[PDB]
């Protein structure tokens, strides 16, 4: 790892797949089945619905799969069906290659109680991952009862993945505990939260911020603000901390149809080194305490 | 060994469109998928001009016409058959032979098509891919990688011969019940 | 291929051990469960609690029960979790003891919140279905254009009912 | 899917330079690297040897 140096190469936001199919993909395929632009034709538009619907994931490989295919049909179509040239339209698309697949851009809009989104730097790029929570056990079995709610983790985690949910899991206790001691609720209430695995390992501990908006969010019930996200590991006390895959991240929000983001501030210059088109139409936000986090997420 | 290897031995590829429709649509039911994506590969060998050959896999449920579909093709496109069972199989060395210096030394398999089919595009058809062993001194899945790479192929070669094959025109089928099983590179 | 696997439930111990009893309903897994099955597994079981508990208050069964389930093997792997709404309804059919609709099946993957998400193989479920003989189907909505790309006659006579959270299947395998 | 390897070709074609790819994802036997003995009849030499013969030149793209 240390012996040479590593340069980033990272994913390619809707504009960019656009513009590389167009200049790059189209062509080279049309090459790879001996056709002609006046033969096939493919408008713009017809490969924006292509990447919108039919592939989803920072890499274009699948996206190249898709026009090959619908390639192919055209010149079967060429050769034996009685069209001497072909014109791609949003139309003729579903014939071509069949029905949509990506029919939802996000898991859901709604995000009820106790459910929040995150950003995670998977090895295959960036994804957003929805980190939900829930009680398994009654809230009030004796209201004189007094013993801790238990907390259970899903998702394959690692011992510094369970012991980043132990941190979040006392930090958000004890900011309840100031913020509202009357509620007792994440203190005397078993609780079952689930983090969808797929993070690489070092990057599993961004997520603290994601848990403790979560617990946080099902203790009161606010449902967290819709279109937000956010990413960040805990300090035990409040702080964030840094994190890495920043722009992986961002080109996942943004793909997700994502508006208002959270980052610690300490990144704030890796957000600011990416293009503009990339940042365009970003409530980013930057922070460096969670109580920050607890302000926006809930305006109240 | 050598000599009776083809070389620029192209064998004759049928091109009327109609023609094998024709055929498929006797030879089997339905299936529609399949007899799509094939003549979608005979107008790209058509219209290319020069023969050519990819890699497919067809995945499902056992004795459903995987063979006799392949069995199909390789008549309506007047090209060569062939098969290779792969499944439970570790030493390479029958894909890739022995050093030819080993007591009693044979080629890969793959020599063995090559012969018999006598034939430089011919079509092989792999049973089974997904139950490959891949175990101790075993791990072939490099070697059929290298079979299959789009473009390692036209210079593969064996142990037992140390001379490169070209292999774009060949077709290659691959069959196997289940798809998570094959090794993702596959 | 496809195939119709009955997910099963029991109580393999005294609901009643103590009516002021405080402890938590146990839960055990069998058929040879991979490990994402089991967190699947415990996923469906805390969501069954939790809907029970949304629903019915008055019904601790769940939440004070050691119940054992069997889901017979057979799926791969990758399909394994598509059980989860399987396992959920069977849960809930034990709780309030109403077996489910009739001829009946169903495929889904439960999110520790009752949203369900899209699964694979579509087509040999919907054709192990139909050679079992049950008339009513149940899918997430995502998987919806998969389910019309399938000819008329392997549709015909199955009245589907397309679902995107778990509060639409309870409507169905419980009308009253 | 970023075309690592296409930006690869790129490099190699623009610097008038060779190019050449190598696998070793999954891979346990240091040989590849290192050859044979050069004495077990049938033994290779590693690749990068059998690339420079291909390139015929010692500064390829790797
Ligand atoms: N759609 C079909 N049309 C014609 N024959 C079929 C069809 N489906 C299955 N068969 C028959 O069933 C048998 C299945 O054997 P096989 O071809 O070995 O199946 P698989 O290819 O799945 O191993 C074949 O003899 C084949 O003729
Ligand atoms: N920015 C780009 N410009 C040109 N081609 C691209 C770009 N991004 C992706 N591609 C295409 O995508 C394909 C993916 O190739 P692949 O070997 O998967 O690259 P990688 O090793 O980065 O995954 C390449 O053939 C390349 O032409």
């Amino acid at each position: 790892r240390d012996r040479m140096e590593m340069i980033n190469v990272s994913g390619y936001v809707a504009q960019e797949k656009l513009a590389i199919a167009e200049r790059y993909l189209v062509p080279q395929a049309r090459a790879l089945c001996g056709l002609d632009e006046s033969k096939a034709k493919l408008s713009s538009d017809v490969l924006t619905l292509l990447i919108k619907q039919y592939c989803r994931e920072s890499g274009v490989r699948n996206l190249q799969k898709q026009v090959e295919k619908v390639l192919r049909k055209s010149a079967y179509k060429i050769v034996s069906g009685e069209a001497e040239s072909v014109e791609v339209t949003p139309e003729n698309l579903q014939d071509f290659v069949g029905k949509p697949v990506f029919t939802v851009e996000r898991m859901y809009d709604v995000t009820p109680p106790g459910v929040v989104m995150g950003l995670a730097w998977t090895a295959m790029g960036g994804s957003t991952l929805f980190v939900e929570t829930s009680l398994r056990r009654p809230q009030d079995k004796d209201a004189k009862g007094d013993k801790d709610g238990s907390l259970e983790v899903t998702g394959q985690l690692g011992e510094v993945m369970k012991e980043s949910a132990r941190i979040a899991y006392t930090f958000a206790r004890a900011f309840l505990m100031q913020h509202a001691p009357a509620n007792d609720y994440l203190v005397t209430s078993h609780i079952h939260l689930h983090v969808p695995e797929g993070a690489t390992p070092k990057d599993g501990p961004s997520a603290g911020c994601t848990i403790v908006t979560a617990l946080l969010s099902l203790a009161m019930g606010r449902p967290v603000r819709q279109n937000l996200a956010m990413t960040g590991e805990v300090s035990l006390t409040g702080k964030i901390l840094p994190v890495g895959g920043i722009k992986e991240k961002t080109i996942a929000a943004k793909r997700a149809g994502v508006t208002c983001i959270v980052l610690p501030a300490e990144n704030k210059k890796d957000f600011y080194d990416l293009a503009a088109f990339i940042t365009e139409g970003l409530e980013v936000h930057f922070v460096e305490h969670y109580r920050e986090i607890f302000d926006i997420a809930f305006p109240d | 060994w050598l000599t009776s290897i083809p070389w620029g031995k192209y064998s004759n590829e049928n091109l009327d469109l109609a023609r094998a429709q024709a055929v498929l649509e006797e030879d089997h039911y339905g299936m529609e998928d399949v007899k799509k994506r094939i003549l979608e590969f005979i107008a790209v060998s058509q219209l290319r001009g020069s023969t050519q050959g990819k890699i497919l896999c067809f995945y499902g449920p056992p004795g459903v016409g995987k063979t006799s579909i392949a069995r199909s093709i390789a008549r309506a496109l007047n090209r060569e058959y062939f098969r290779f069972s792969v499944g439970g199989m570790t030493d390479v060395a029958e894909i890739k032979g022995h050093r030819r210096t080993y007591v009693g030394a044979m080629p890969g398999k793959i020599i063995q098509c090559l012969k018999k089919t006598k034939t430089e595009n011919p079509l092989i058809l792999i049973d089974e891919v997904d139950k490959i062993g891949r175990g101790y001194q075993g791990d072939p899945s490099s070697a059929l990688l290298e079979l299959l790479d789009p473009e390692q192929n036209a210079n593969f070669l064996d142990h037992y011969l140390d001379v490169p094959v070209d292999l774009s025109k060949v077709l290659f089928i691959c069959t196997a019940n289940v798809t998570d099983t094959i090794p993702e590179p596959l």
